[PDB]
RNA sequence: AGUAGAAACAAGGCC
RNA sequence: GGCCUGCU
């Protein structure tokens, strides 16, 4: 019943910014190439706190993840999730 | 006889009849407190302002038939103009002093028996023995202490039934007091005040004050006894201690 | 040489002579005219501290309301009412965790009280805004008028005699199409749904007088009678909660406040080792009431009442629901003067919505322009925040939650803090290993306060090392120091009556000797001055003097008539036997053994026409509004003498269209006196039941005539006369 | 089943049973058999009680209809049919009058012959079980019990049946009528067993209708219904949400502590403008006294005669003339008022007995001086809207005025000793305890120190003037009244003396509100020439009225003697507070006694005598150009008394605001001097709060100057 | 005029 | 001119 599509990923410079959006409680999760899933935001993880901000428009049915001051260690597929329902993910490469 | 007669007279007039009919017993209190008189915000200012008027106090209508309208020189003692929202008439303060020099006299022998607390205080102080004043810093520490020295180990509600059965034996209702201490208190205060005619309400109030235990938080240094706390102002100070032993001990 | 008292502080520490800095010997400031300007200013200020919220229009009242909750976080140190729901819920959760079982217990006792409370408890209150007449009236009068209107409209559940049933009727009135009210000028007027909603949700605004300690005047509010029961229940719950919190100081007295302050300072400093530094902040909160949103109180209570019967939750939630939609009456109005034509005019505040702005100055013009959008039917919507400390206890609960949120278990850092909160005032003791730690702790405390809609007044606050601080005019310097300047205004004649004034004065001297460290010689001087003022006020001079007054003749003849003149009361022109040892004895009992039996009997005569006693509550209780504090009641020891008269009433009702209230007063008092003569316990214990007056009175007449014959004065002739007179009044009540 | 009670029973019983139904709060539609059963119980109660009368004998007289007579006594008097409160009222009354025992449950009837209760109950079941059932329900009962049952049988203990048997035949005929009438109805499928003692109820407080919608509009911004918000709250648990917002919140939201050092505090700025004027209601430093040396006490005497006698003691009167005009009024009116006062004083002197209180004529002079008929007439807005001049009352910050040096000298000479005792204290109970003796000795020392002080004279002047003014306003509301300023002192030689400073004319004083103003005109003699400090007398009109000769070694001075005349006003609150000026004595001497006690707590001994006699210890109580000057404890007493007196005289909102906002800074400075590392969050805000209270009041400006001097001397 | 200070008093209303 | 009220 809940389909999800992520937008707003891509190639960015280190120290740059990026606004992920997921069209549909909700979470943003990430997967680096050599690992399983990592919690980003729902609350934010230690590795992304202060840099990254999660915000939703319930009238647009969209969840946003505003990433700033990006590091090479953010480089992952960023997946959106609804709580059981998972997006396909958007590639972010820093 | 009389009581039902003014009852019938009240029911004669339509408005009072309606008030008596539609008003239920529970609303008794409400309508009794129903008044247009606001509670004064600055009592001192108006007491100093009203006493400069003629006829500043109020008294029952009966005053018009016990005290003459004027004294020897013609200073008026009472007026026939009633108060705002009562049948009482406004009268001059002289009508008080007049009542204390030529008014009716009675036998006040039973007031000491009624106002037990105050007379016990007086008796305790009259036989007290003072001692030397010692000047040294007093470490006043704040503690919860009982101020009433005659409390019979009863709470407010606990002694309220006792008070009713002592004064209003018929309105007690379901309650029949179980504790035997209450039994003896009822017996004593019943046989003692059997014909006292001060007022049921004041008798009940003073019995409540005497029997009910009351407690307050105060800065004390030493003492801590009920008899030693009523004179806490006289025995303990900022830098002086006055040894005292009430007459009871 | 020029004299300068302030230089005295160069040798005597400031707190040891702080009494000199309290000019409480002169007339306190008073307001003279309308309080409409202050009301409008307060409304605008409350609405602009939450400007960044979101606007809506209520579908029932049609008024614009501003919701700032969960709004943007503040980016400046200015006052802000943008409280965050999640943060406050978390604070309450931590409060519960640190004090398990607090909410459940408090809710249990509150449920007991609510389901056993009676309607008459609402009469025990000061002025309340009666909507039947759109004016402030005594609580009992407003309650009676509202009950009469409800019964006339068909809402008679309050006849059950239960406050919960009265509130049920109040809520049911909200869903009525058309109510009816009475007005005298009697005319029956019809109020539609919206008009009655606004009349039940509105507040009456006045100006606070006798307020010492500030140059500018403020405005205060009084709610109606429909919302006071819910407020009573909510405050009962909040009091039961705070009584379980040692960090709160609102539900206690002054001495308890001092004891708790001493305990907390000793706990904080003593536990601190040599390495930890300690600092005390003497904080005041700016715009405390204007920044507390009722929706947040709703959230706090619904979190408190979790896992409780739904009816309890609903009845406790009704109050903040009405405060969130509360309206405020602008006030008396505005008075204009024309010097060219030499006249004056008084326009009511309700015209501010439509009246042109040519008559108003720039400041008032702008205030009206800003407040007009919120004007609905002559009253302004005040949703964003509380007006004047109606929820004192819930605000104290929130402050105590903030204080407890730094117990070093939630700080997660070396620094920590504690202290005491009493609404609008607090003392905060913060300990940390270094000045940087103290700075971080205070910064985080301030930030957390700003997340709950609470602001700290930086201008009226300062931080020093622990050992010296202030709290509600109590100056602590290694131990609390007496002031005695706060109680100075209470050293005169109270203004109740002669005996009451004497007893109250001596008792006040005694108490201030016990608590405020009043000196012996100072107490004797106070006694002398009080006696002088008492004699000069009541025209009762020593009697042996030649001071001619309106009462000096009767007093002098009483003096010359009496043999043992030492027993005469000061009220009757006798000598004063009071002293430091006799301050706890009533005057009558101190002079009892010296009075002549004739004068003693004349004085304490039950048949005197002056003494009047109404209820057990008003026997020896005097309401003295203390300086720099809320109205308080005192028990004063006094003997019922001929001097216990009650003074004259206002008597100005005779010139007003509300003149019939006096006739109703007289008739109600006549009926009440008759009932009391029929039911002697009417005063001491308020009667209960569901029957009507005449039934009880006639039936008790039956029985008492019977039994008083079975032994007493009655006779068969009289008993039968009473029986058939009872039948006569029965058939009269039939028709 | 209710149709039966519709049909058979009379109204009286059915509404009695309906009110008994309402009594315990259960509804009649759910279970009605109880209604029928208890109404039949009530019916048997009536039918058993009525038709049964007694006369002075026992042996009840039974009449089918009560004949007109006094002989209508009822044999059995009913208990039930009444509310619980009244049922217990009758129970208690019977017990207290009959001397019988009080039952714990409700009886049904009382009887005289046997002087006891009857508890009638007719149950469906047979008697011989229900009887002992209710008997074991009732503990140790002497009330006789009697029950019937439908089969027709009767029983009772003692084999006692208390009245006629034809009545009981009546009862059982009624009983079987009931029975074989239900026979036509058919109710015994439940009649025998229909009540089992159910007592339960659930309290229901439901939010619905409009009040529910209001609940839906009192939630956080992103909630739609109270149901959803309560569900969210119940499901809410702490998951570190305060930390997230604290991290996200801007760092500019801080409470940084600014260190408070010696160089931090700056002197308070005083307002600049025209010099400050005099506001007192009477002359303080420039007063003059005409005396008689009479033996009367303060209140003893008659005012007008004393004033006239004092004024006749002075010779050298001259025709009055203007010296310094009011600069805003009509000085000739003041001149004419003075001459009118003199003329009417003579008029009183001529007649038989000096009146206790005199009323003056309402001439145009005092009509203007007292501001009569100047209040604008009150009208309605609908009649005055086109008037361009119509606007609000002038509401702006008061005029700014700079401090002058006269208030400093006035306070200086308000703390100086005098050649008289201005306090005659009342009596107290003879001291019995040693502590009372110590208190009395201390009090005597302070009275000796402060009685000879200008502050006490000002206290007495203000108290007397305000008392007289208030009493005259309350008594003579309409008509202008003359009141001579009188104060009685005692000389060093011990001779009592009276002093007449001048006169006060009170005007119309119809004071309703505590803020309503009563206007009067005050005239006071003096010798101080007003040509040296004119700015201090902006609102006064000063005439030349005579010459005075006081004995001096320089021949004899023959100084001029002027009259300060002005229009002033007060209010009920101001009069009341000025008539309680004696508490300044309290304030001051409480402070001094606190000092003495604090010092004596160090040395275990009372330290009053050496403080007042040796005068070794001194406190900083003023600054001279040489430096800070210290004085003995008595001078501190007088200084504090003068400070309190001036607080009571120049009271104003400015004083309160400045006092509070300067006590804050004083506490901060004290913390600094105590080495307690004081800190502030916004000191500029506190300074601005203090500086906004200083506008035009001489007293508050002098206090601010004193505070600046204290800061300058402190912080070292 | 005067009192006082963010608005008022310097009598009100009723005939 | 006559009368009413002084916290309504």
């Amino acid at each position: 019943q809940v389909q999800l599509q992520e937008s707003g990923g891509g190639l960015v410079q280190a120290g740059e910014s990026l606004r992920l959006s997921c069209a549909a409680g909700m979470g943003w999760f990430r997967q680096a190439p050599g690992k399983e899933r990592e919690f980003v935001a729902s609350y934010a993880m230690d590795f992304v706190k202060g840099r990254f901000t999660i915000s939703r428009d319930n009238s647009k049915n969209t969840l946003y993840l505003q990433m700033n001051s990006l590091k090479p260690e953010d480089t992952a597929v960023y997946y959106c999730a609804a709580a059981k329902y998972w997006g396909q993910g958007t590639q972010v490469t820093v | 006889m009389e009581r039902i007669k003014e009852l019938r007279d009240l029911m004669s007039q339509s408005r009072t009849r309606e008030i008596l009919t539609k008003t239920t017993v529970d609303h008794m209190a409400i309508i009794k407190k129903y008044t247009s008189g606001r509670q004064e915000k600055n009592p001192a200012l108006r007491m100093k302002w009203m006493m400069a008027m003629k006829y500043p106090i109020t008294a029952d209508k009966r005053i018009m038939e016990m005290i003459p309208e004027r004294n020897e020189q013609g200073q008026t003692l009472w007026s026939k103009t009633n108060d705002a929202g009562s049948d009482r008439v406004m009268v001059s303060p002289l009508a008080v002093t007049w009542w204390n020099r030529n008014g009716p006299t009675t036998s006040a022998v039973h007031y000491p028996k009624i106002y037990k607390t105050y007379f016990e205080k007086v008796e305790r102080l009259k036989h007290g023995t003072f001692g030397p004043v010692h000047f040294r810093n007093q470490v006043k520490i704040r503690r919860r202490v009982d101020i009433n020295p005659g409390h019979a180990d009863l709470s407010a509600k606990e002694a309220q039934d006792v008070i009713m059965e002592v004064v209003f034996p018929n309105e007690v209702g379901a309650r029949i007091l179980t504790s035997e201490s209450q039994l003896t208190i009822t017996k004593e205060k019943k046989e003692e005040l059997q014909d006292c005619k001060i007022s049921p309400l004041m008798v009940a109030y003073m019995l409540e004050r005497e029997l009910v235990r009351k407690t307050r938080f105060l800065p004390v240094a030493g003492g801590t006894s009920s008899v030693y706390i009523e004179v806490l102002h006289l025995t303990q100070g900022t830098c002086w201690e006055q040894m005292y032993t009430p007459g009871g001990e | 040489m020029d004299v300068n008292p302030t230089l005295l502080f160069l040798k005597v520490p400031a707190q040891n002579a702080i009494s000199t800095t309290f000019p409480y010997t002169g007339d306190p400031p008073y307001s003279h005219g309308t309080g409409t300007g202050y009301t409008m200013d307060t409304v605008n200020r409350t609405h602009q501290y939450s400007e960044k919220g979101r606007w809506t229009t209520n579908t029932e009242t049609g008024a614009p309301q501003l919701n700032p909750i969960d709004g943007p976080l503040p980016e400046d140190n200015e006052p802000s009412g943008y409280a965050q729901t999640d943060c406050v819920l978390e604070a309450m959760a931590f409060l519960e965790e640190s004090h398990p079982g607090i909410f459940e217990n408090s809710c249990l006792e509150t449920m007991e009280v609510v389901q056993q409370t009676r309607v008459d408890k609402l009469t025990q209150g000061r002025q309340t805004y009666d909507w039947t007449l759109n004016r402030n009236q005594p609580a009992a009068t407003a309650l009676a008028n509202t009950i009469e209107v409800f019964r006339s409209n068909g809402l008679t559940a309050n006849e059950s005699g239960r406050l919960i049933d009265f509130l049920k009727d109040v809520m049911e009135s909200m869903d009525k199409e058309e109510m009816e009210i009475t007005t005298h000028f009697k005319k029956k007027q019809r109020l539609n749904k919206r008009s009655y909603l606004i009349r039940a949700l509105t507040l009456n605004t006045m100006t606070k007088d006798a307020e010492r300690g500030k140059l500018k005047r403020r405005a205060i509010a009084t709610p109606g009678m429909q919302i006071r029961g819910f407020v009573y229940f909510v405050e009962t719950l909040a009091r039961s909660i705070c009584e379980k919190l040692e960090q709160s100081g609102l539900p206690v007295g002054g001495n308890e406040k001092k004891a708790k302050l001493a305990n907390v300072v000793r706990k904080m400093m003593t536990n601190s080792q040599d390495t930890e530094l300690s600092f005390t902040i003497t904080g005041d909160n700016t715009k405390w009431n204007e920044n507390q949103n009722p929706r947040m109180f709703l959230a706090m209570i619904t979190y408190i009442t979790r896992n409780q019967p739904e009816w309890f939750r609903n009845v406790l939630s009704i109050a903040p629901i009405m405060f969130s939609n509360k309206m405020a009456r602008l006030g008396k109005g505005y008075m204009f003067e024309s010097k060219s034509m030499k006249l004056r005019t008084q326009i009511p505040a309700e015209m501010l919505a439509s009246i042109d702005l040519k008559y108003f100055n720039d400041s008032t013009r702008k205030k009206i322009e800003k407040i007009r959008p919120l004007l609905i039917d002559g009253t302004a919507s005040l949703s964003p925040g509380m007006m004047m400390g109606m929820f004192n206890m819930l605000s104290t609960v929130l402050g105590v939650s903030i204080l407890n949120l730094g117990q070093k278990r939630y700080t997660k850092t070396t620094y920590w803090w504690d202290g005491l909160q009493s609404s609008d005032d607090f003392a905060l003791i913060v300990n940390a290993p270094n000045h940087e730690g103290i700075q971080a702790g205070v910064d985080r405390f301030y930030r957390t306060c700003k997340l709950l809609g609470i602001n700290m007044s930086k201008k009226k606050s300062y931080i020093n090392r622990t050992g010296t601080f202030e709290f509600t005019s109590f100056f602590y310097r290694y131990g609390f120091v007496a002031n005695f300047s706060m109680e100075l205004p209470s050293f005169g004649v109270s203004g109740i009556n002669e005996s009451a004034d004497m007893s109250i004065g001596v008792t006040v001297i005694k108490n201030n000797m016990i608590n405020n460290d009043l000196g012996p010689a100072t107490a004797q001087m106070a006694l002398q001055l009080f006696i002088k003022d008492y004699r000069y006020t009541y025209r009762c001079h020593r009697g042996d003097t030649q001071i001619q007054t309106r009462r000096s003749f009767e007093i002098k003849k009483l003096w010359e008539q009496t043999r043992s003149k030492a027993g005469l009361l000061v009220s009757d022109g006798g000598p004063n036997l009071y002293n430091i040892r006799n301050l706890h004895i009533p005057e009558v009992c101190l002079k009892w053994e010296l009075m002549d039996e004739d004068y003693q009997g004349r004085l304490c005569n039950p048949l005197n026409p002056f003494v009047s006693h109404k209820e057990i509550e008003s026997v020896n209780n005097a309401v003295m509004m203390p300086a720099h504090g809320p109205a308080k009641n005192m028990e004063y020891d006094a003997v019922a003498t001929t001097h216990s008269w009650i003074p004259k009433r206002n008597r100005s009702i005779l010139n007003t269209s509300q003149r019939g209230i006096l006739e109703d007063e007289q008739m109600y008092q006549k009926c009440c006196n008759l009932f009391e003569k029929f039911f002697p316990s009417s005063s001491y214990r308020r009667p209960v039941g569901i029957s009507s007056m005449v039934e009880a009175m006639v039936s008790r007449a039956r029985i008492d005539a019977r039994i008083d014959f079975e032994s007493g004065r009655i006779k068969k002739e009289e008993f039968a006369e009473i029986m058939k007179i009872c039948s006569t009044i029965e058939e009269l009540r039939r028709q | 089943m209710e149709d039966f009670v519709r049909q058979c029973f009379n109204p009286m019983i059915v509404e009695l049973a309906e009110k008994a139904m309402k009594e315990y709060g259960e509804d009649l539609k759910i279970e009605t058999n109880k209604f029928a059963a208890i109404c039949t119980h009530l019916e048997v109660c009536f039918m058993y009680s009525d038709f049964h009368f007694i006369n002075e004998r026992g042996e009840s007289i039974i009449v089918e209809s009560g004949d007109p007579n006094a002989l209508l006594k009822h044999r059995f008097e009913i208990i039930e049919g009444r509310d619980r409160t009244m049922a217990w009222t009758v129970v208690n009354s019977i017990c207290n009058t009959t001397g019988a025992e009080k039952p714990k449950f409700l009886p049904d009837l009382y009887d005289y012959k046997e002087n006891r209760f009857i508890e009638i109950g007719v149950t469906r079941r047979e008697v011989h079980i229900y009887y002992l059932e209710k008997a074991n329900k009732i503990k140790s009962e002497k009330t006789h019990i009697h029950i019937f049952s439908f089969t027709g049988e009767e029983m009772a203990t003692k084999a006692d049946y208390t009245l006629d048997e034809e009545s009981r035949a009546r009862i059982k005929t009624r009983l079987f009528t009931i029975r074989q009438e239900m026979a036509s109805r058919g109710l015994w499928d439940s009649f025998r067993q229909s009540e089992r003692g159910e007592e339960t109820i659930e309290e229901r407080f439901e939010i619905t209708g409009t009040m529910r919608r209001l609940a839906d509009q009192s939630l956080p911004p992103n909630f739609s219904s109270l149901e959803n918000f309560r569900a969210y709250v119940d499901g809410f648990e702490p998951n570190g949400y305060i930390e997230g917002k604290l991290s996200q919140m801007s760092k500019e939201v801080n409470a940084r502590i600014e260190p408070f050092l010696k160089t931090t505090p700056r002197p308070l700025r005083l307002p600049d403008g025209p010099p400050c004027s005099q506001r007192s209601k009477f002359l303080l430093m420039d007063a003059l006294k005409l005396s008689i040396e009479d033996p009367s006490h303060e209140g003893e005497g008659i005012p007008l005669y004393d004033a006239i006698k004092c004024m006749r003691t002075f010779f050298g009167w001259k025709e009055p003339n203007v010296v310094k005009p009011h600069e805003k009024g009509i000085n000739p009116n003041y001149l004419l008022a003075w001459k009118q006062v003199l003329a009417e004083l003579q008029d009183i002197e001529n007649e038989e007995k000096i009146p206790k209180t005199k009323n003056m004529k309402k001439t145009s002079q005092l009509k203007w001086a007292l501001g009569e008929n100047m209040a604008p007439e009150k009208v309605d807005f609908d009649d005055c809207k086109d008037v361009s001049d119509l606007k609000q009352y002038d509401s702006d910050e008061p005029e700014l005025r700079s401090l002058a040096s006269w208030i400093q000298s006035e306070f200086n000479k308000a703390c100086e000793l005098t050649d008289s005792s201005w306090i005659e204290l009342d009596e107290i109970g003879e001291d019995v305890a040693p502590i009372e003796h110590i208190a009395s000795m201390r009090r005597n020392y302070f009275t000796a120190e402060v009685s000879h002080c200008r502050a006490t004279e000002y206290i007495m002047k203000g108290v007397y003037i305000n008392t007289a003014l208030l009493n005259a306003s309350c008594a003579a509301m309409d008509d202008f009244q003359l009141i001579p300023m009188i104060s009685k002192c005692r000389t060093k030689e011990g001779r009592r003396k009276t002093n007449l400073y001048g006169f006060i004319i009170k005007g119309r004083s119809h004071l309703r509100n505590d803020t309503d103003v009563v206007n009067f005109v005050s005239m006071e003699f003096s010798l101080t020439d007003p040509r040296l400090e004119p700015h201090k007398w902006e609102k006064y009109c000063v005439l030349e009225i005579g010459d005075m000769l006081l004995r001096s070694a320089i021949g004899q001075v023959s100084r001029p003697m002027f009259l300060y005349v002005r229009t002033n006003g007060t209010s009920k609150i101001k009069m009341k507070w000025g008539m309680e000026m004696r508490r300044c004595l309290l304030q001051s001497l409480q402070q001094i006694e606190s000092m003495i006690e604090a010092e004596s707590s160090v040395k275990e001994k009372d330290m009053t005598k050496e403080f007042f006699e040796n005068k070794s210890e001194t406190w900083p109580i003023g600054e001279s150009p040489k430096g800070v000057e210290e004085g003995s404890i008595g001078k501190v007493c007088r200084t504090l008394l003068a400070k309190s007196v001036f607080n009571s005289l120049y009271a104003s909102p400015q004083l309160e605001g400045f006092s509070a906002e300067s006590r804050k800074l004083l506490l901060i400075v004290q913390a600094l001097r105590d080495n307690l590392e004081p800190g502030t969050f916004d000191l500029g805000g506190l300074y601005e709060a203090i500086e906004e209270c200083l506008i035009n009041d001489p007293w508050v400006l002098l206090n601010a100057s004193w505070f600046n001097s204290f800061l300058t001397h402190a912080l070292r």
